[PDB]
RNA sequence: AUUGAAAAAAAUAAUAUAUAUUAUAUAUAUUAAUUAUAAAUUGAAAUAUGUUUAAUUGAAUAUAUUUUAGUAAUAGAUAAAAAUAUGUACAGUAAAAUUGUAAGGAAAACAAUAAUAACUUUCUC
């Protein structure tokens, strides 16, 4: 009838697909719709005060550095021109990584190299 | 709990029926919901799961930052700036929500949406521009109403109209449709919904209709005659629908003509057009206008140059259609006016 | 004015942050309506037909209840395509040890330690030192010589301070900020570093400063630093 | 048609206007996407971004520090020329074009709290070539992107005529899928934790890729892709593997920029940069 | 010539009716080389996954660690075969006596 | 309506019923469905009737009936590769060139490449 490549490969798609492999739709009572709209004003303000928060701090940061370019270059020129130079092949260290969800056995090392 | 008590708050901030707020504020769920009626529809629903706990801690989080917005709202003295923090510190409560969203806005009851509230009026204002204001302002702008008679509109009232005394049967007047001699034979009502704050024990509005249709075989062109004039008319946020009760016949500038459109005329607009007095400071009481039926043609009347002279703002408008049909000579005699002309079907 | 080298050095969490309440109830809100949106398990490719680990995975399901005609359904006619109702949330049920995550409270939480570096594995610890009083705050380095950029004299004076068993990053030659004092008319600048492996140990027996360490944070560095000192610096940490 | 003029009437108000939400049809597109009462809801937030939540933890402030230039101005990118005003023949003269490009350059500005290097979207290009004779390949590419990045494979299909190549126009060859917030962290996160630490000659992502403004691109070969999870667990029902192209796009101005951010999530580089 | 299977006639997904996909996913904890664990996002029904090797016993992304184990893929060779058949040669001593051919 | 929980209502819209007017309106009741449509000795699941084990009841167990499996792409008012070339309504902007990317090179596919003054909303010091 069909080669079985094309068995497989319809099978393949078929994982693709949407075709009757969908719930119903999602649906509300009104009171619960409301509740949902409390919730997600509630998140959506709470990830905006993180975020500005940050922001916060990272405008502090900025006026921290420059006011110690200002007073570096003042008393000290010879150590400005070393912290202003450019760090265009700059790269993190590899021994630092993303966190993960649960530590390692060895929790730290006390040797290196 | 700011949003709990009621010690100054309106009564308004609050869900009436108990049945809803029981279950909106159920602590666990034991409650079936109230709106769908049918229990064998009740066993059916199924609300998602662990969506109690963290609406509660959403109340707390907004109950907080609410008390926060009353405070400041508090210390303050501007009018505008306070009406502003009041409605910055409710607009996030979901009985307001609740209160709004499935209750009549048009016809509120002052139990559930109340228009004095800044609450309230915001979110009445926010659903306006939404839908009513955009389809009435396209109304005005595709029939060519607003350059013919003002040189623009900024609405800030949603306007709307009726007939209920021509035949009897209730319909709000969708802006710019098609309506018989019969059923605007009588008189309409106007619904002047205000929603920014304004002093509505010293404002007075006017409201003229104007149709700027009218044919002028005189010049080979249009004139435009007054339809109904009203002046001086007192409003309340809640209590706006302007009709007889209202006003008396010192009000009527110019009482009301029905459309009594001529055959093969054309299509006639009529536009509603509903402005505010000067409000002028250091005086008691509301500024009474005696306006000056001397001049007043009606006939030939020019609105442009009635408001410049009366120093008026336009704030919202309405329009409507008429053509010939059979009822209007029975409107013309009724009214004892001269029977209509006929003219042709042809331009030449 | 004499030029007075800080360093504060930053260990960055070993594991992920934990959640709050907040968060760890709206996550769960939105997980549990993904799972009432979620599609249907295409086992029919996963696990080919005749497969023992196919009918050992059927039988470690449990099917759904299907229509028959001529009996009442109270919540609603059953509604299953691909077996599985659509009305519902739909449950898969799945050397070789089992896989046993590790704690995330470690020791030196339990037993107070503040020397070890593990006492916050999802935070991030900065290296206060005390001082001849009780003072804590993070190491100033003095340098004359100004023959070498501040942060490489704040990084090998350190190294030689820790006897050589620290491994420390020196993320930019950019001071942080200034502490300036005008009693003694010194400008502190501060140097962001990483520590990378090994721990401080203090071993310099000469007396020249410093007598105590710790591994802080945020919340620790407030109620140990002087208000002043603190109120300086709160910007430059890491809340989490 | 009686005339095909295009010229719209003005307008007699500023109130913008937006016929859609005032036409009954189609009630559910007056909707938003991400409100709960449309049938194209979807929950977002689902759980915590680890990879996230590292970059604005400890890379955020670190970057700042990295790149920031004391008193660094705006450097102008390579606009339009203006005419000088010499001769009769300027007044309607289009601009000449960039000095030594055709197209518009950007301003590149200093880095500051508002701007710091960050990723913004992932994009996996795969364009199987052998799909010219047998087309049931192409599906394949679109279930092994789908299985891998975990979302819906948009398909890619030809476009250009080589004869030399046997290439036909307007067939279906390969798939794309474009990568954003939290789905792709996990991408990145999968690449380097298991996928990359498995070639047994890599050394790492070249130091002369990359777009001039932001943008890292790299390539894995047909058998890295045996490495992923979810090819590795059923190795029986994938016969046929094949590579694909990889491109990451961030806010770095320049590409530096971004081979400094995305080191700080474990990418290695190798090669000498410009 | 081409292998193309017939299309059949697209459904009308009509305006409004746009589902957004969310294909069935496990929360699937993945065990790295230590015992770090991650929980990953995944399609294939089951739970946990050891990986033999990955960043934790590479040494391009660990460069400082002295100590290092690794190990390879496991399908047969040395630590298969090699080992068990010779168990009685052992040692890297003896890899002095083979050092060098002393040949220009 | 019966079916585990212990007097109601005040929105738009849809459906059912009814009726006011030379007005496609109003009153009441309730919030269905939203990716489907014949055809399977064989795969999976389900309920009912018996048995054996293990009062109830877990498992297996034979039969009857039914449901799933016909596994097929667009999930976006989609937007410069292919097909519907005349009507209407809504919406968008191409192309070259450059810089990169496993096979890939001059030529296959993907990504990036002009400036934010003023305005609205939200968060924040």
């Amino acid at each position: 009838s069909l080669s079985p490549l094309a068995q497989r490969v319809v099978t393949q798609l078929s994982v693709m697909s949407a075709s009757r492999k969908q719930p119903k739709l999602l649906k509300l009572a009104r009171e619960d719709l409301i509740k949902h709209q409390t919730i997600e004003k509630c998140w959506s303000i709470y990830q905006q005060q993180q975020r500005e928060r940050r922001n916060l701090q990272l405008e502090l940061q900025y006026k921290s550095i420059e006011r110690s370019m200002n007073l570096l270059q003042e008393l000290s020129p010879r150590l400005f021109e070393a912290a202003n130079a450019s760090e265009k092949g700059k790269r993190f260290p590899m021994e630092m990584k993303v966190p993960t969800d649960f530590p390692p056995n060895t929790l730290w090392h006390y040797n290196f190299r | 709990h700011i949003w709990s008590d009621f010690t100054t708050r309106p009564s308004s901030l609050s869900i009436q029926s108990s049945k809803v707020k029981n279950y909106l504020f159920q602590k666990k769920a034991s409650l079936d919901p109230p709106s769908i009626s049918r229990r064998s529809n009740r066993i059916k629903y199924s609300p998602p799961e662990h969506i109690d706990e963290i609406f509660r801690m959403s109340y707390d989080f907004l109950e907080q930052r609410s008390s926060k917005f009353y405070e400041l709202a508090n210390k303050t003295k501007n009018p505008l700036k306070k009406d502003a923090l009041l409605i910055k510190a409710e607009i996030n409560n979901p009985e307001v929500q609740y209160n709004f969203q499935f209750n009549n806005k048009l016809n509120n009851v002052k139990d559930i949406i109340d228009y004095d509230v800044p609450v309230y009026r915001h979110l009445g204002k926010q659903h306006w521009e939404s839908y009513g204001q955009m389809l009435l302002m396209q109304r005005l702008e595709t029939l060519a109403a607003i350059p013919d008679t003002l040189p623009t509109l900024v609405p800030r009232a949603e306007v709307n109209i009726k007939f209920p005394f021509s035949t009897g049967v209730n319909k709000w007047i969708e802006p710019g449709e098609f309506l018989s001699s019969n059923v605007t034979s009588m008189r309409p009502i106007f619904k002047i919904q205000e929603y920014e704050l304004v002093n509505v024990e010293k404002q007075l509005y006017t409201v003229l209709i104007v149709n700027p249709d009218v044919p002028d075989l005189s010049n080979d062109s249009f004139k435009t005659a007054l339809c109904y004039g009203l002046v001086n008319i007192n409003l309340t946020y809640n209590d706006n629908l302007i009709d007889p009760r209202k006003f008396h016949s010192s009000n009527i500038i110019a009482d009301y003509l029905p459309p009594v459109p001529e055959k093969n005329a054309g299509k006639q607009r009529f536009v509603v057009w509903v402005f505010r007095q000067p409000l002028i400071e250091d005086k008691q009481g509301p500024n009474m206008l005696e306006i000056d039926r001397k001049e007043l043609s009606r006939d030939d009347f020019d609105i442009r140059q009635f408001t410049k002279k009366y120093n008026l703002t336009a704030i919202g408008a309405h329009i409507w259609r008429s053509e010939w049909d059979a009822k209007v000579a029975a409107v013309r005699e009724k009214y004892g006016l001269p029977p209509g002309r006929v003219f042709s079907r042809v331009r030449r | 004015p004499k030029i007075k080298v800080g360093v504060l050095l930053s260990r960055i969490p070993i594991i992920k942050s934990e959640l709050n309440e907040l968060e760890k109830k709206y996550y769960e809100y939105q997980s549990e309506l993904e799972k009432r949106l979620m599609w249907t398990f295409p086992a029919y490719f996963y696990f080919k037909k005749g497969t023992v680990a196919e009918h050992k995975f059927l039988s470690l399901q449990k099917g759904p209840i299907s229509k028959k005609n001529g009996i009442w359904f109270p919540r609603g006619i059953p509604d299953i395509k691909h077996g599985r109702e659509r009305s519902t949330k739909q449950e898969v049920k799945l050397v070789n040890r089992p896989v046993i995550p590790n704690d995330r409270i470690t020791e030196a939480d339990r037993s107070n330690d503040m020397k070890s570096l593990e006492r916050q594995l999802s935070r991030t610890l900065y290296l206060l030192v005390k001082d001849k009083s009780g003072t804590w705050k993070f190491p100033n380095f003095d340098l004359s010589d100004e023959s070498k950029p501040l942060h490489v004299h704040a990084e090998n004076e350190l190294k030689l301070l820790s006897g050589d068993q620290i491994y420390t990053w020196s993320v930019s030659a950019t001071p942080i900020g200034v502490l300036q004092d005008e009693r003694n008319r010194t400008a502190e600048f501060i140097v962001k570093s990483h520590i990378l492996a090994g721990k401080f140990d203090l071993v310099a027996s000469k007396n020249d400063a410093f007598e105590d360490f710790a591994w802080l944070t945020k919340g620790e560095i407030s109620e140990y630093v002087p208000k002043d000192y603190f109120n300086k610096t709160e910007f430059l940490l890491a809340d989490n | 048609p009686k005339s095909a003029c295009s010229l719209v009437k003005p307008v007699h108000h500023l109130v913008k206007i937006d016929k859609s939400k005032l036409s009954p049809r189609f009630p559910e597109l007056k909707y938003d996407k991400s409100d709960i009462r449309s049938p194209g809801f979807k929950p977002k937030d689902t759980h915590a971004d680890r990879l996230n939540d590292h970059y604005l933890n400890t890379l955020q402030s670190d970057l700042l520090l990295i790149n920031y230039s004391h008193n660094a101005a705006v450097v102008k990118g390579l606009k339009q020329r203006a005419w000088s005003g010499d001769s009769p023949y300027h007044l309607n003269r289009p601009p000449k074009n960039p000095r030594g490009s055709k197209a518009q350059l950007p301003d590149i500005h200093p880095i500051k709290w508002s701007n710091i290097p960050g990723l913004e979207s992932v994009v996996i290009n795969c364009f199987v070539r052998e799909a010219r004779e047998n087309q049931l390949l192409a599906i394949t590419a679109a279930l092994q992107l789908q299985q891998i990045t975990g979302c819906k494979p948009h398909p890619i299909f030809s476009k250009n005529d080589v004869p030399t190549w046997k290439l036909r126009k307007g067939h279906q060859m390969g798939a794309k899928v474009e990568l954003k917030g939290k789905e792709m962290s996990q991408f990145l996160s999968t690449l380097t934790e298991i996928v990359l630490p498995r070639i047994r000659e890599y050394k790492g992502i070249s130091n002369q890729s990359g777009n001039r403004f932001g943008g890292i691109s790299f390539g894995l070969t047909a058998e890295d892709i045996k490495f992923f999870p979810e090819i590795d667990a059923n190795q029986d029902s994938w016969p046929k593997t094949f590579g694909m192209h990889i491109n990451i796009n961030t806010s770095a101005q320049l590409d530096y920029q971004a081979r400094t951010l995305l080191s700080g999530f474990q990418f290695p580089f190798f090669g000498e940069e410009k | 010539t081409r292998i193309t299977l017939p299309r059949r006639p697209a459904k009308k997904i009509q305006l409004g009716k746009s589902r957004p996909a969310i294909y069935h996913q496990f929360n699937v904890k993945m065990e790295l080389s230590d015992g770090s664990v991650v929980i990953r996002r995944s399609q294939y029904p089951k739970g946990e996954i050891r990986l033999i090797q990955d960043q934790r016993n590479n040494p391009l992304w660990n460069p400082s660690r002295d100590d290092l184990v690794v190990v390879d893929a496991n399908s047969g060779g040395s630590l298969d075969r090699f080992n068990k058949r010779y168990s009685s040669l052992f040692s890297t001593v003896e890899l002095s006596e083979e050092n060098k051919k002393k040949t220009q």
